[PDB]
């Protein structure tokens, strides 16, 4: 295990795919337009995300797609156009790729281009995301990067059952298409009390969990975990006090939070699973530095997964652990 | 014994032969009316109404007096960019006639036709060539990348096919919405190599989807000619290897092009069903503006063209002659030629409007690459074309 | 009157027609051997040397022993994955047999048995599922994604259908170096979907690549039945659509197996044209090790499996018996067990075997990160497995 | 015009889309197994870079393929796994995306997944890039940064006739699959001497086409000419000596250069056409305060196109030109 896990009404104890399950569910219930499709969503999903949800609202609402990426993005595209809610699920973000194009050439620029005569901002695509111990190459990927390039879409990536519930319900109901990359590892580990009833959790907006004043730590995803426990390692190996930020949306990023936080404690530490170049942590570093210049007292260090393709029998070298992110805290706090 | 497979349903064979496709013998193409505009079979007959068949006729022939206008237009570098519809203005025409009025179209860019047979205003076909304040798509795309809420008509983009299977989306939306509505896709046959057709094609039959895909193959994507496209019977051929009912049809014949499209919304609304319908046809001018067919390339203008043979239908039924052929030449003419003038005094939109709809809203962070601009023209406008955009 | 198009070859129809798919009475399906092994028709039989055909049963449960093992291995948290080929024995060894040993091949992941047959050592299988320093893989991807240069089967990657343009422009390559070598492409009915299976079929047609498609049509993609996959004939009847020579053999039939693929190659090298061949099968276990096919869904492993009716064949030609099948099964069980326990036994490869083959070469900021682990565990050695990786 | 332009044996005057021509020409007549293919490359291409070459090698090495860009990749890859040349085309850098899962997922990872055993790196994908003044959202986009998160590919961007050649021959060349993407607005504008003989320019060089002491500019593409007339604007007005550097290779990137250019000036200003957010300038900018930070004297700056579709008629209010740049190197020459 390279991590450990840790008002609105009645809740219930659920894991993140449980949490998922019951956001689809409040939106079906709340949505007569709204549709579930993708590969083999019918039968639950090979996640058990969509348990019981055809059997509720239909095979017409929760129904199975033919294997084709481009296919159901287009398709959802399509449903969006004429106002209807439409939630495609992606069996896993490495196969994603295959609707790059439909995703970067036609969602994200669908209200530009016609001078909001159209959109497809009720569209949603949800995406089992991250490492997952042993999934070498294509079910391990963090492709969170390649979309923060394109100006029209939204990406959100949650760190727990009640994160993720809330901001599902959020990217469903936006005005803009979103996409949710679920942190697969989390799925039947992280358990935790979720409201049964619907509730949101604002989009662009980071999470600071836990205040400090010597340095800022950023991740997203099952890696608010790992910095957690990095910072709980610098405060009683080396007396640092680390304030850990959830950034929960990647794009449009809460720049605000990030720099506020940064002009206080003055160091910040970013990480993420996905490979160096070209990673998100790039757009985040460059950033902090051209608002918070004056402030920073020593480089922006960013602790990610090495620029190779994502291994099978070599992943626990590979990730970016606590300890890699600890000894670069540790070596940035003495500067 | 009886084959058990799930796959499929079919006996067994105990001989090994192996499928031969059908390409010198191909689909038949439908045909209703001859190349000099007689009725070949006369229970084929339409009988469209005289002001209807008139429509046509004046849809197609004003198309092609705005594509003249334009083209030259382009020529000029007046417009950026430009792109005719010679040849094909009886399928655009035919098949619009045959839909009902709130069908949702989805479109490649070689389909004015529809537009114009919906009465889209000439002012505003060339607001958008000139990316002018008038145009609702407040100039942000390619000119002839044309979209009407109004009309049912979601806008055109350039990547190939893919609105293919956003049409099939759209389709079965409209089919839980239980509208008596149909949704049609116009496409290439180049077009129709791209992996979204397959997947179009694929999702409208196993999702049982009231949709009409509409293929304009006239011989050519860009300079490449099918043989160098495909080498099965042409695209009507694929249709049935989806379970898709499938038509080929003369595309320079609008009444068998409007027969085909009035049959398959009929069965695709009543049944929730996909409908292919190959109009062969033959691109006349050329691919674009950046392009001189004549490099890699007067039968089709001459001797079987869509205009030419409605003319001739018109003639034989008393229903046009020279001099009213005369008349509405020069009032195309003139109708065009008012649109154009009025289209190029206007003033370009407000460069502001190059930030907006990017999202619904605004997020902060492009708010303030919005003011950033506004501060630079404040100091460095001189250097821009700010006289000729909206303030 | 005669049509002119240039996208077509046809004649014209004056009646409006759809044309109708054949679903009901599909392509049929070519046959060879009865569910009780007894040839059906004489003409039909192969009429392989007994040596052959005993290296065809032999293969095939050999498959059948490895997976069993295998399958509990992963059930133990032994190895992290793994797929079954229960049920489709026979497509595999039956194809390629019928194979030169140097035509290529591109396979999906449920192919094991195309290298069984090509004598790929049990080590090697079970290097790759563990990952150890035998892999010549390096340990880098999940098991059963196996790859062999010396036997020519291209390294097995997870994305669907990405192999079949991929065996296209090899075959396409084949064919200009003149080598009397064909290419064969394997992959699932579910696969087929993909828009790459588009592409493929496409650019094989129109550019003639002496390609074989090997279409397992096994009835699921995972709990997606062949109704949601889609709704024309199968797989077999869209290759025709492509201008594809198409058919379809009984899977369970190694010997309708073996002659369709036969007569395929020597076509598709002879004339430089591809051959689509659609096996009807049916997958007998789990999809995989992560799913439980019990969820959305014994007829198919008792009454119509190819490696029992491959018995009753051998039985009636008096060249196999209940002792012998004994002696096989006990020799098969040991030779599995002995490359299994080296297989578990092996350390993993050397943790910087993480960093090579990025690039042919290494680039300097790539080794900068390779140094970067190498200092790490200098320090925090302690907390990582190094003692199970090689040095 | 938003910019303007300015040993090896007998030479020739060509503008950009000739020299392309040239190097695709010694290729097929040094390598027996080089193929080129696409869509419209038979009759010369719709920029003309192909003109004369199927006539010169025959139609089995140059020809055209049915309109399929995810096709036309794979078709490529499987060619090069035979070890044969394979040069494919894609007509605009708008419309590789079809192809993006056989680039990302396929070719970058081809040679590390199979320990070697296969590889295409004898693959090279041109495609024109860079706005023309018209283009609008689909014929005018610079998809470089969405690839720099790839491990496993180069990606490589020329500023000239002279430099389009020998970038080209050792893409070509090089053993790795390489992008190279083509300013379409240079193929007839850029026109100077170039060897009709092959010759090299190495991969992952940048170039310093003119030494400074006050500041580092890094461009690519077209926008080094802007960049070079900014260095002259200002040294005449702000008396400013100016470092301009083209990179010329996107990944693997050449940090020495950069860093130790930097070093001397202390300040940088990077540009891009792309949009900002997620662009190229993220990585570069990051990293070099990562290397750099006791050196630099004032925040880095980016100036990049906005995080918006590429529009028709804003072209002129939407690109980082030199007025842009001028003012953001004049702020920060005064920070
Ligand atoms: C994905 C994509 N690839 C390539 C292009 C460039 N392109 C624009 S039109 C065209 C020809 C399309 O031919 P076809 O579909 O037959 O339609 P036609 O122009 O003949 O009506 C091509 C290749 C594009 N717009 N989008
Ligand atoms: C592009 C892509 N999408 C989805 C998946 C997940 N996936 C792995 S196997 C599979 C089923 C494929 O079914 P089929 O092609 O029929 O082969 P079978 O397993 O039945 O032999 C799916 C959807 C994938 N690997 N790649
Ligand atoms: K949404
Ligand atoms: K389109
Ligand atoms: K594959
Ligand atoms: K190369
Ligand atoms: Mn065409
Ligand atoms: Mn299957």
């Amino acid at each position: 295990a390279h991590f450990t896990f840790q008002e609105y009404g009645q809740t219930q104890k659920m894991n993140l795919f449980q949490s998922v399950t019951s956001a689809l569910d409040n939106s079906l219930a709340k949505d007569p337009t709204a549709v579930i499709f993708g590969e083999d969503v019918a039968f639950g999903g090979v996640f058990r995300c969509t348990v019981g949800l055809r059997d509720k609202y239909g095979k017409d609402r929760v129904f199975n797609t033919p294997l084709c990426e481009q296919g159901i993005v287009g398709f959802g595209i399509g449903i969006a156009v004429t106002g209807a809610t439409a939630i495609a699920e992606i069996q896993f973000a490495d196969y994603i790729f295959p609707a790059f194009d439909q995703i970067v050439n036609e969602a994200a620029k669908y209200r530009y281009r016609s001078g909001d005569l159209f959109n497809c901002g009720s569209l949603t695509i949800r995406s089992p995301w991250g490492c997952v111990g042993h999934g070498a190459l294509y079910a391990s990927q963090s492709p969170e990067a390649f979309f923060a390039h394109c100006p029209g879409i939204k990406v959100v990536i949650p760190r727990s059952p009640f994160q993720a519930k809330g901001l599902l319900l959020s990217c469903i109901e936006d005005k803009n298409p979103c996409i949710f990359f679920e942190p697969k590892i989390l799925y039947r580990a992280a358990a935790e009390e979720v409201p049964i009833e619907p509730y949101n959790i604002p989009l662009s907006q980071a999470e600071v969990i836990q205040e400090g004043s010597d340095v800022t730590l950023v991740a997203w995803g099952t890696q608010v975990h790992v910095i957690r426990e990095v910072a709980s390692m610098a405060k009683e190996k080396l007396g640092v006090s680390c304030e850990v930020i959830d950034l929960r949306t990647i794009i449009p990023w809460d720049v605000d939070t990030i720099c506020k936080s940064v002009i206080k404690t003055g160091r910040l530490l970013i990480s993420h699973e996905a490979p160096l170049t070209g990673g998100f942590a790039s757009e985040i570093s460059s950033t902090v530095q051209e608002e918070c210049f004056l402030n920073l007292e020593a480089p922006i260090s960013r602790v990610c997964g090495y620029d190779t393709p994502f291994p099978h029998i070599f992943e626990p070298f590979y990730i970016p652990d606590k300890w890699k992110c600890y000894d670069a805290l540790r070596k940035m706090i003495n500067y | 014994d009886k084959p058990q497979f799930p796959g499929a349903s079919a006996e067994f064979i105990d001989k090994l032969e192996f499928i031969q496709p059908n390409v010198i013998s191909g689909i038949p193409i439908y045909r209703v009316m001859d190349r000099q505009g007689q009725i070949i079979n006369p229970s084929e007959d339409p009988h469209l109404p005289k002001e209807k068949v008139l429509k046509l006729y004046k849809s197609m022939t004003l198309l092609n007096t705005m594509d003249r206008i334009l083209y030259e237009s382009q020529r000029q570098g007046r417009i950026s960019f430009y792109m005719t519809n010679y040849g094909e203005e009886g399928t655009h025409v035919g098949s619009a006639a045959a839909l009902d009025n709130t069908d949702l179209v989805f479109g490649q860019y070689r389909e004015a036709g529809v537009l114009m047979y919906r009465d889209y205003p000439l002012e505003l076909f060339m607001a958008q060539c000139y990316g002018n304040i008038s145009d609702l798509g407040k100039g942000r795309q390619m000119p002839v990348h044309y979209g009407c809420k109004e009309r049912h008509f979601v806008t055109i983009s350039s990547p190939l096919a893919t609105q293919i299977p956003q049409a099939v989306g759209a389709a079965y939306a409209a089919k839980r919405a239980n509208a008596n509505r149909v949704v049609i896709c116009y496409f290439g046959e180049g077009a129709a190599s791209e992996g979204d057709a397959h997947a179009g094609f694929n999702f409208a039959a196993t999702l049982e989807c009231p949709i009409i895909f509409f293929c304009r193959n006239n011989g050519y994507a860009i300079s490449t000619p099918t043989s160098e496209q495909y080498r099965g019977d042409g695209i009507a051929a694929r249709g049935p290897g989806y379970g898709i009912m499938s038509i080929r049809v003369d595309g320079n014949d609008v009444f068998a092009v409007y027969n085909a499209t009035k049959e398959a919304r009929r069965r695709a609304v009543a049944e929730n069903q996909p409908f292919l319908i190959e109009a062969m046809t033959y691109r006349i001018g050329h691919h674009s503006t950046s392009d001189d067919s004549s490099a890699y390339r007067n039968y089709w203008d001459k001797q079987d063209h869509p205009i030419s043979r409605l003319r001739h239908y018109l003639l034989s039924q008393g229903w046009w002659d020279e001099e009213q052929e005369k008349a509405w030449r020069k009032q195309s003419r003139r109708k065009v030629m008012e649109a154009f003038e009025q289209a190029e005094r206007k003033p370009k939109p407000n460069p502001n409007l190059l930030f907006s709809d990017v999202y619904q809203e605004m997020p902060a962070q492009l708010r303030k690459q919005q003011e950033s601009l506004a501060r630079h023209l404040q100091t460095y406008g001189e250097h821009y074309p700010l006289d000729h955009f909206d303030k």
